[PDB]
């Protein structure tokens, strides 16, 4: 609607070191099936992994996602499934491969006239310069500065996007309250390939 | 009778004397370039008598045409390929303009004498190959499209050893010169 | 086990599941009933003997948008006079000697942008449609095999056909008759890998099946 | 335009000194048809130019499963050092992709999304029918990733 959602999850931090219950309860509110609870739940979880290809790691991150950083990194959700693969979370194109995106993602097909361009379904462009947003989530790079992209995650959204969305798309230190602060999110550095292919391999078969 | 226009290799059948002063004269002479004249011997007799008298050395204006005359006499195919050597080594220099446009004359004479030398001391494996060698170089040498530096070659032969070619009017070297190397005759 | 299949994994030039344009010798007149017509046109290594020194009234015709390549050993068609506008020429020392005519003929194959630059071509955009190495007879006096062998791979490589002269064998017999199948001296190594070899005979040419 | 008329004109482009171009051939039957000749009815050389080109500036690599696909460009751009290509093309994708409504979604977003983010001009032959879900895929994530 009217809110800006990126400073809204950067209003569930003060600093302190447990997330700011008024804050929280509204922002359930604002999702649809269950989505804030469970982006919430695997915050806390500690099945998120953030990988790195390799001076601080807490540095490089900020750098990246809160300010010319091109790093590679993957972020990657272990499923507590175990005969299930990873899911490969993309926040800069809004991708996940979880089951979850993919279904409505079908559905987003399902509801559309096959003649329809997949970026007109899932894209709110805006060209008009006074209409900038500062809002960051769900937002994409148009490879314009005289455009905004922001993908309708009313019509597609996902616990995982939305989770690494809270942890990288507001504050600071809504960052380094699951990363320095505590780990329920995992962060680990990579220094050979051999490790870097082997985080991929079941990603697809 | 004239550097533009030598062939790369040309035969001249016993000459007369007259007419080799009046063309070493004709060219030698010639103004804004500065040409040469290798007169190589194997007999060592170049027509100096005859000479003198055409292009008086006490005159001023000739002094600059002896300074352009190079007598040299080597008795073989073996020596005749180091003079060749030198004639490249001054083509060189000239070609990176380190001038007056060079241009050389090249003139044998009794080649088929400086094949005869060596075909004693070598093989006639080596010696046609030498011959092979040195010709070929020439007329690259000569081929090159530098006009900085120019070489034109003359090999002088008594009409007797060319007598196949009075009939179209053994096989003797400068015979077989004149089919196989040069371009043209007389 | 797919990191092991990812370890394997091999990379292939195309040109290995490619063709390269084959150029075919077509003949003049003058040369034309030695062969089958269909022979005619898959000729790709033609050989000529003569007599001459410059080029025979044949030989030109064979040479004469696209380019050819004259290895001119014995310094005639490079001569600024007789330069036709689409030929490319090598003339140089090192090629006098058959060691020094592989060494640019396994440049022109292992490189041929450097060879071709060694020749003044600087653009190449373009087909070459034959090599043409004259006169073989200067060659050697001191391998053979070894020139077929590079000049093989130049037409698999570029396309180009193949021609070449050499003299009759009243040359070999040397100055006053001093250096004593077919009518010249090639090894038949050699002759053999020639699609079409021709005599001339004085005003006529001839093929040799031998 | 179709496959071989793509690779044909790229080994016979005019030379900037040049494209350097990587074929994956993806699937058995494509990699039958590329190794068993079926190609070179359709693509040759003539010019200097594209004869070097044949032989030292376009790469063919055969991969059979989609899985290696993946593995393979997820190597390829994890060296910093490592061959540069100008064009990507991946033949015969479509094929390897059978086909449940949302398992088609998942893997051809992550096999597009990883080759169009490649350091080329990546092209995906035979072209897939515009009205297509692979090739509404296809423009959706060169959008994004353009
Ligand atoms: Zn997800």
């Amino acid at each position: 609607d009217v809110i800006e959602y990126s400073k809204l999850f950067a209003k569930l931090v003060n600093t302190d070191t447990k997330l700011d219950d008024t804050i929280a309860s509204f922002l359930y509110y604002m999702f649809p099936r269950e989505l804030f609870i469970r982006a919430i739940s695997l915050l806390e979880s500690s099945d998120m992994f953030i990988y790195i290809l390799d001076t601080s790691l807490i540095d490089v991150l900020v750098d990246e996602f809160y300010k010319n950083s091109l790093l590679e990194y993957r972020l990657i959700v272990k499923d507590t499934n175990d005969g299930a693969p990873p899911i490969l979370v993309d926040i800069a194109h809004w991708f996940c491969s979880c089951e979850e995106f993919c279904k409505y993602f079908h559905e987003a097909l399902e509801k559309t006239d096959e003649k329809e361009e997949l970026h007109d379904v899932l894209i709110n462009e805006v060209d008009d310069h006074l209409q900038f947003s500062d809002d960051r989530f769900a937002q994409l790079d148009p490879h314009s500065l005289s455009k905004q992209w922001y993908f309708k995650f009313d019509k597609v959204c996902c616990s995982h996007l939305l989770a690494f969305s809270i942890l990288l798309r507001s504050s600071i230190n809504v960052l380094k309250f699951f990363t320095v602060n505590s780990n329920k999110v995992f962060v680990i550095a990579i220094d050979n390939i051999d490790e870097w292919l082997n985080l991929h391999i079941n990603i697809v078969e | 009778m004239e550097y533009e226009d030598l062939e790369l290799i040309t035969i001249w059948p016993s000459p007369t004397k007259n007419k080799l002063c009046q063309f070493i004269k004709q060219n030698l002479s010639k103004e804004h370039v500065v040409t040469q004249l290798f007169f190589i011997d194997a007999t060592s007799s170049f027509p100096l008598s005859q000479f003198q008298k055409l292009v008086p050395p006490t005159l001023p204006e000739n002094v600059r045409i002896y300074e352009n005359i190079r007598i040299n006499t080597c008795l073989d195919l073996e020596e005749l390929s180091a003079i060749t050597v030198k004639l490249l080594q001054i083509l060189s220099m000239n070609k990176i303009n380190a001038t007056e446009p060079l241009k050389i004359i090249l003139y044998i004479n009794g080649l088929e004498v400086m094949f005869r030398n060596s075909q004693f001391k070598s093989s006639p494996q080596r010696s046609h190959e030498l011959l092979r060698d040195t010709l070929l170089k020439l007329r690259v040498m000569g081929n090159d499209e530098n006009e900085n530096a120019s070489i034109r070659t003359l090999l002088e032969f008594p009409k007797e050893q060319l007598l196949d070619y009075y009939l179209k009017k053994g096989d003797s070297l400068a015979e077989y010169i004149w089919k196989y190397y040069a371009d043209s005759l007389f | 086990g797919s990191m092991e299949v990812l370890k394997n994994i091999r990379i292939y030039p195309l040109s290995n599941f490619i063709t390269s344009t084959k150029n075919y010798i077509n003949l003049p007149n003058e040369l034309r009933n030695l062969i089958s017509e269909e022979q005619e046109s898959k000729l790709g290594f033609l050989h000529i003997i003569e007599s001459d020194f410059k080029p025979s009234v044949a030989l030109q015709k064979l040479v004469n948008d696209e380019k050819i390549l004259i290895i001119d050993i014995v310094s005639i068609w490079s001569q600024q006079k007789q330069r036709q506008h689409g030929a490319i020429y090598m003339n140089s020392l090192s090629c006098i000697n058959i060691t020094g005519l592989i060494v640019f003929l396994e440049l022109l194959y292992d490189s041929p942008m450097d060879a071709l630059r060694r020749c003044q071509v600087d653009n190449f955009n373009f087909q070459l449609r034959g090599i043409v190495i004259d006169n073989l007879s200067f060659l050697n006096f001191e391998k053979f095999e070894k020139l077929f062998k590079i000049l093989r791979k130049l037409r698999e490589f570029l396309g180009c056909w193949i021609i070449t002269k050499s003299f009759p064998t009243d040359f070999y017999n040397g100055i006053e008759n001093t250096l004593v199948l077919y009518p010249t001296k090639l090894p038949d190594s050699y002759m053999k890998g020639m699609d079409l070899i021709i005599y001339r005979e004085v005003p006529q040419y001839r093929r040799i099946a031998a | 335009m179709q496959f071989e008329e793509r690779l044909q004109q790229l080994v016979e482009s005019d030379w900037s000194l040049s494209p350097n171009v990587l074929v994956i051939v993806l699937g058995d039957t494509a990699r039958k048809y590329v190794e068993l000749g079926g190609l070179k009815e359709h693509v040759t050389t003539n010019t200097v130019a594209g004869h070097v080109a044949s032989r030292e500036r376009v790469s063919v690599v055969f991969l059979g499963r989609v899985k290696y696909l993946y593995m393979y460009l997820t190597r390829m751009q994890a060296q910093a050092n490592g061959p540069q290509y100008s064009n990507v093309l991946v033949y015969g994708l479509w094929d390897l992709t059978a086909q449940d409504g949302p398992q088609q979604l998942r893997l051809l977003s992550l096999v597009l999304r990883q080759c169009l983010s490649l350091p080329s001009k990546v092209e995906f032959y035979p072209e897939p029918p515009s009205s297509s879900v692979p090739a509404r895929l296809l423009r959706f994530w060169d959008h994004i990733i353009r």
